């Protein structure tokens, strides 16, 4: 499950 | 106007790094490219999947003058009717704490040292067919702590089990 929406780890 | 920014996460554009306890397995930093801009946040999700205790820390902040500090949080929170059969497991709060010191402690988190200033609960959830239209509700609260007498503080952020969106997180105080 994603907190946010179309969102990915940024790193 | 009389207002004096000591910490911005949004406008720092994904370049501060906030300390995970514990590492890896529960806040992560991630981003939104739909717009424009991309959007940063930090974000947790672990709804249906055993007991939750993740801290989020931020980098050490110089207070220099400031007296009481402002916090201003904007996030978003999701309904736990969204998860089938979590009516048990899943929250729609988180904590938010502080901590004062002298000297940048680094990587070493010891959450003894912390200091709740509240519970943080959300004035909309964002439901499921919101969500799934990339339309969520933004919520926005301020608390503010004082009188510091240290050099510096860090704020943190505990959760418990929620699914929560961290997007903005500012703190001044007023001159
Ligand atoms: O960029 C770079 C990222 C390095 C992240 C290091 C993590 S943060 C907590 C833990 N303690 C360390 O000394 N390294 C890891």
């Amino acid at each position: 499950w994603l907190a946010y929406p179309d969102s990915v780890p940024y790193s | 106007p009389g207002e004096v920014v000591l910490l911005d996460f949004a406008a720092a554009g994904g370049e501060l790094g906030w300390l995970t306890h514990p590492y890896g397995k529960g806040w992560d930093l991630m981003q939104n490219i739909m717009n424009d801009m991309p959007i940063y946040m930090y974000s947790v999700c672990n709804v249906m999947s055993g007991d939750q205790d993740n801290w989020l820390r931020t980098n050490w902040v110089y207070r220099g003058e400031a007296e009481r500090i402002f916090i201003e949080l904007k996030f978003t929170v999701r309904d736990c009717n969204s998860f089938p059969g979590g009516a048990s497991s899943c929250k729609e709060t988180f904590n938010l704490y502080y901590a004062e010191s002298d000297l940048d402690y680094g990587t070493n988190f010891q959450k003894r040292l912390f200091t709740k200033i509240d519970t943080i609960a959300p004035d909309e959830i964002t439901v499921s067919s919101d969500f799934e239209a990339r339309h969520v509700k933004l919520n926005v609260e301020e608390r503010s702590v004082g009188p510091l007498t240290r050099k510096g503080f860090y704020l943190a952020f505990q959760d418990i089990g929620a699914c929560v969106a961290l997007l903005s997180v500012r703190v001044y105080y007023k001159k």
